[PDB]
């Protein structure tokens, strides 16, 4: 599926962070954007070996050491920390299968947002509103990261309720509508 | 036994050289070592726009008279300048050799500058210039220059900007001729049917009044213009110089290189005072512009590496053969024996040329290549649809081989 990413791009070549077209001006790759993906992945490789060597258990679970007990049940349930986010949403939904599908559209809702973009600029480097409420998406999806650490009781819970809804409104509604209004201060709607 | 150039500077410093042919048709130059390179960017056009000026009268011969005389004989007038050295020369019969001598005088010195024709020739020098854009090859040699020895007085062009052609008056001008025109800084050449003692006697008659760190850069620089049909393209390298006898390895190599993918290859060893440009210009088409490219530095990287005794025997063959340049007729022997006294300080004779040829064997000719090609940066000049042009990495990779 990577190599079927690779090729669908190809096809229209990368993106630029001033979201123009860069046809006048490209490289190769070889000598350009090659050092440049080694040095990443020295960068890299250092952050995942001080990971490994010196924090090996920063980012795990203690109670993954025991060995697995049907029955006894730990004190407070969670998946590792990148699946947080979704937990928020599912737990923030009263019902089971709203959680369910809240927590699938999390993840869907990005498929869903090339037919949001209602603006005429490609890039958010000439759009603040828009970059506005983009730093605030990422904030709330660093508190729906938190929210799912946090047990279930008051007001870990109202967050997340809350971090949900700003996070679906945000990216359903308020960015195109921050889209349109971005294209009427440059007079062009 | 080639006909020796037989030398008499004057006292004023005013070498007389000439060499007597059969051709009873002789033609005489002056040679001065003047050029763009001695310009300062204040009077970047002077030599040029003289040259221009110096056959448009003078004060013993007012006007168009002048160039009557030259008429009245059937002799022919000429003048061209380069980057380091200025040439007025003349064909003209053998029995005609006082009065042309006598000429050459006047366009050195006693020349006279017309303010009239200074408007009318700013007009002409001004106009040529717009139009000279047109031709591709010496857009694409002025940008190697410019990019192969930016900051210094080699990488301006000999025609000047149009700035300065339009602000010039006839005082720079006359700077610029009583600055550059000395006489010790001069050779009156002769090729053909000459006597040595009469041209040698009209010298000191006539012409015994005149009066008595160089960078290369790698830099690649690219004038698009997607319009163009054609795209031209010079690549080149640090050359040794004049004196440097290695030259001749190198005009070998050139040789060997030749011309063999897209149209137009070609190649070149222009020399300046202890330097120069060594290096191909081909002009292709869009796509043929890579390849040839990664063409023309496979072979350069084979001459550093691989080069066999019979490339260097056809090489060798093919300079000899160009000893022609040399030939016999007047104006190239002339023209030849000009050069010789103002850079080498005296006329190489043929027989040198071909012992320093002779002694060039491929072992030699693969280590002054790799001295000079192998691993150095390139100077790159392009003209036209360039886009697939390879920018300064790709070709300063080509430049060497990882085997
Ligand atoms: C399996 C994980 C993924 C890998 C390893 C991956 C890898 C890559 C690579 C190597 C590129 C080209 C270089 C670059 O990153 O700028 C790229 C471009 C891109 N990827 Fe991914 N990708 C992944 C997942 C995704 C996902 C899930 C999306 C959609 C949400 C996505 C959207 C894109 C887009 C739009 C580009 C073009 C970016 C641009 O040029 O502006 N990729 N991907």
């Amino acid at each position: 599926l990577a190599i079927v990413h690779l090729l669908f791009l190809h096809e229209t070549g990368s993106n630029n962070p001033t979201g123009l077209n860069s046809d006048a001006d490209k490289i190769p790759f070889h000598p350009y954007y090659t050092i440049k993906d080694i040095l990443g992945i020295l960068i890299m490789f250092l952050i995942l070996m001080t990971l490994v060597l010196f924090f090996p258990d920063m980012l795990g679970d203690p109670d993954n050491y025991m060995p697995a007990n049907p029955l006894n049940t730990p004190p407070h349930i969670k998946p590792e920390w990148y699946f947080l986010f979704a937990y928020a949403i599912l737990r923030s939904i009263p019902n089971k299968l709203g959680g369910v599908l809240a927590l699938i559209l999390s993840i869907l809702i990005l498929a869903l947002m090339p037919f949001l973009h209602t603006s005429k600029q490609r890039s958010l480097m000439f759009r603040p509103i828009t970059q506005i409420l983009y730093w605030i998406l990422v904030a709330n999806l660093l508190i729906l990261t938190w929210i799912g650490g946090q047990p279930v009781e008051h007001p870990f819970i109202i967050i997340g309720q809350l971090a949900s809804i700003s996070y679906f409104s945000i990216i359903l509604i308020l960015m195109p509508i921050s889209g349109i209004i971005e294209d009427k201060m440059l007079k062009l709607y | 036994s080639v006909p020796e150039t037989q030398v008499s500077i004057l006292d004023n410093g005013l070498r007389v050289a000439s060499e007597q042919s059969s051709h009873a048709t002789c033609t005489v130059g002056v040679w001065i070592d003047a050029g763009s390179r001695y310009e300062t960017e204040k009077n970047n056009g002077a030599g040029y726009f003289l040259e221009h000026l110096a056959f448009k009268g003078t004060k013993n011969r007012p006007g168009n008279a002048l160039e009557k005389e030259v008429e009245s004989i059937g002799a022919h007038l000429n003048a061209y300048s380069t980057r380091e050295h200025t040439a007025y020369l003349i064909k003209a019969l053998s029995k005609d050799l006082p009065k042309v001598v006598e000429l050459l005088a006047d366009i050195v010195q006693n020349s006279s500058l017309e303010d009239s024709q200074i408007e009318k020739e700013r007009d002409v020098i001004l106009r040529e210039m717009q139009e000279n854009d047109a031709s591709m090859q010496n857009v694409v040699f002025d940008y190697l220059h410019a990019t192969a020895f930016q900051g210094t007085p080699l990488a301006q062009a000999v025609e000047g900007p149009s700035e300065n052609v339009r602000r010039l008056s006839r005082t720079d001008l006359t700077d610029y001729l009583n600055r550059h025109y000395k006489a010790p800084r001069m050779v009156l050449a002769a090729a053909g049917g000459v006597e040595h003692q009469q041209l040698l006697d009209l010298a000191q008659k006539h012409l015994s009044s005149v009066s008595r760190p160089c960078r290369f850069t790698g830099s690649e620089i690219r004038h698009r213009d997607d319009a163009l049909p054609l795209a031209h393209v010079a690549i080149a390298v640090e050359g040794p110089g004049w004196a440097n006898p290695d030259n001749v390895t190198l005009q070998v190599a050139n040789a060997i290189i030749g011309h063999y993918l897209c149209q137009s290859f070609q190649t070149f060893n222009i020399s300046y005072s202890d330097t120069g440009l060594l290096g191909a210009h081909f002009v292709c088409d869009a796509m043929s512009i890579d390849d040839m490219v990664f063409f023309l530095q496979g072979q350069w990287m084979r001459l550093c590496t691989s080069a066999t005794e019979s490339e260097v025997t056809r090489g060798k063959n093919i300079l000899r053969n160009a000893l022609v340049s040399h030939l016999d007729g007047t104006t190239p022997v002339c023209e030849d024996i000009g050069r010789s006294l103002l850079t080498y300080g005296r006329r190489i004779p043929l027989a040198e040329w071909e012992s320093r040829i002779q002694e060039v064997d491929a072992q030699m000719l693969r280590d002054i290549c790799s001295k000079y090609f192998y691993d150095q940066c390139p100077a790159v000049a392009g003209y036209g649809p360039i886009e697939q042009l390879p920018d300064y990495n790709r070709i300063r990779s080509g430049m060497f081989w990882l085997r």
